[PDB]
């Protein structure tokens, strides 16, 4: 059973990376990380293909994820004035929580020696942020830009990781998948532009999400399984 | 006769940090702006010394330790709620806690970029240790508001993870940059550590032995915020003085404190400080006199003695 046997892989990885984030005092302060099981495959997948060791793979798939929970951690921080004593020391043990996330990763990686990942996930980690800033400071113009924004806020990691590994497929992939997630999961976006409707938007997100599932990944491959399962679910 | 190479390392900090982005760019050009004078690079310079001195690979670690600790503001600004920091509007100020958030992460990331132009493994080791432990140290630090319980080890780590540490690896970051030997490094290090760890105590004194006008704040505001320092922790053996300080919260007023920190400056507690921050300093000179003779050893020699 190929499906039983991925679904055991992606729950060891689920405990490896809940493991690594946790901390006894934020545990009782702040909710745990919201961890993305789309990317917790998609990531699987890109590293099973990657030229590294197998015995290195588990730590290269926490690595990137404690990348993105850094980044999602941020942005649960508020912009609320003032706010209650029990609330600003959650908003504190946030900001903290999401820098140390990070010290960790980088840490991962210079126990694995691995300097040019560390370089490779830094130079992502710099235009996600770049780009958050221009998607909340609404300083776009085009349905290009915008959706050109929207995509490497939400896969420029994988972008970034399969550039450093020659890998194809995973770039346009995420993009489409991904850019689909957030949106459907934004409602101002047609007061700075247009072009189509909100629905026409979704609907041809869904498209291309679910063409790049069927093109880029083999037919009934247990990742094409979860994806296309996973597409319906987000629709509905 | 480091000012050569420092300009140096602010002509590559100032380039590391324009942006496309008017935003970003705007938000750094106010970063490099902030602060005084620039330590971390005369320890990194003076550390680098010691091996086959090179400013144009030993540059990168001081503009990352510079890169870090602008990051490291931006976050706390967040975290104080601060409005205005060393008389200066703050990023969060003139934006949000969100862009502030955005922008800290594009500043630390930067760094790591700029670190990895060091390939040496050792140097990312060291470094990002020491990031994941000044995180522990903050966290623990929210924890530990108000904590009138906590046992001097407790200060002890809070102000390594503070202050001591990020001394401590600018000087071995800088000597392991230009290939000093494994006992030349670690001794730098060492040496770092016991003058940050000096330097800290003596920080936490002032703020109740100074008046308001040298400080450019109230005096005793660690203790307002709940962060206990080594004269709290002497003070608080006095049985009285420990009724009172048990009694501080987030809503303690300036005109509660100021009594109790005149008590305090009545028991032996600032004396007592004094002591642990010398012998600390003591121990900073002992790691000196194993280092060989030359201008690097004095300069670093002299930088303790003004500490003291």
């Amino acid at each position: 059973d190929p499906m039983q046997d991925i679904y055991g892989t992606l729950a060891n990885l689920n405990t490896k990376l809940k493991q690594k984030l946790s901390h006894p005092y934020l545990a009782k302060h702040i909710s745990a990380p919201k961890i993305d099981e789309d990317k917790l495959l998609l990531f699987h997948a890109l590293f099973e293909e990657a030229d590294i060791k197998n015995n290195d793979r588990e730590n290269y798939i926490v690595t990137a994820m404690l990348v993105q929970s850094a980044l999602d951690t941020h942005d649960e921080v508020t912009t609320a004035r003032v706010i209650k004593r029990d609330e600003n020391k959650n908003r504190q043990l946030t900001v903290l929580a999401g820098d140390y996330f990070s010290g960790l990763y980088y840490s991962l990686l210079s126990e694995m020696k691995d300097i040019y990942m560390i370089r490779t996930l830094a130079t992502a980690i710099k235009e996600i942020n770049e780009h958050k800033i221009r998607l909340y400071d609404r300083s776009f113009k085009d349905e290009n830009d915008f959706f050109e924004s929207v995509g490497i806020v939400e896969s420029a990691l994988f972008h970034r990781v399969a550039e450093h590994f020659n890998l194809p497929r995973w770039k346009k992939l995420s993009s489409d998948f991904f850019v689909f997630k957030r949106l459907m999961n934004d409602v101002i976006g047609s007061f700075i532009q247009l072009g189509k409707t909100k629905e026409e938007i979704l609907e041809d997100c869904f498209k291309k999400a679910k063409n790049s599932i069927e093109s880029l990944l083999p037919l009934n491959s247990p990742i094409q399984n979860i994806l296309i399962n996973r597409l319906k679910t987000i629709s509905q | 006769f480091l000012n050569d190479d420092i300009d140096v390392i602010e002509r590559e900090l100032e380039q590391t940090v324009r942006s496309d982005y008017p935003l970003l760019s705007e938000a750094g050009l106010h970063l490099l702006q902030a602060g005084g004078k620039r330590i971390r690079p005369v320890f990194v310079l003076l550390s680098g010394m010691f091996g086959d001195y090179d400013i144009n690979k030993i540059k990168y670690v001081a503009v990352t330790l510079e890169m870090i600790h602008m990051a490291s503001l931006v976050h706390d600004d967040v975290i104080d709620d601060a409005e205005l920091r060393r008389g200066k509007p703050t990023i969060k100020a003139k934006w949000d806690n969100r862009i502030a958030m955005y922008t800290g992460d594009y500043m630390l990331a930067g760094s790591l970029e700029m670190m990895t132009r060091i390939n040496e493994p050792k140097a990312h080791r060291i470094l990002s240790q020491t990031i994941v432990e000044v995180c522990l140290g903050e966290i623990e630090q929210i924890k530990d508001k108000y904590n009138m319980e906590q046992n001097l080890r407790t200060y002890l780590r809070r102000i390594k993870r503070k202050t001591a540490l990020l001394i401590a690896v600018s000087c071995q970051l800088g000597a392991i940059a230009s290939g000093a030997d494994e006992k030349i490094h670690k001794a730098l290090y060492w040496f770092g550590y016991y003058v940050g760890m000096s330097y800290q105590i003596i920080d936490d004194i002032l703020d109740f032995t100074s008046t308001e006008e040298e400080l450019g704040k109230p005096v005793g505001g660690d203790l307002l915020q709940g962060n206990v320092t080594l004269p709290v922790l002497y003070a608080l053996k006095n049985p009285a003085l420990k009724n009172q300080l048990k009694l501080i919260n987030s809503e303690t007023t300036q005109e509660q404190l100021e009594p109790i920190i005149e008590e305090i400056k009545k028991t032996d507690a600032i004396e007592a400080s004094m002591a642990v921050s010398e012998m600390y300093l003591q121990k900073a000179f002992q790691k000196l006199n194993t280092l060989p003779r030359g201008r690097a050893r004095s300069s670093l020699a002299a930088i303790a003695k003004y500490i003291g």
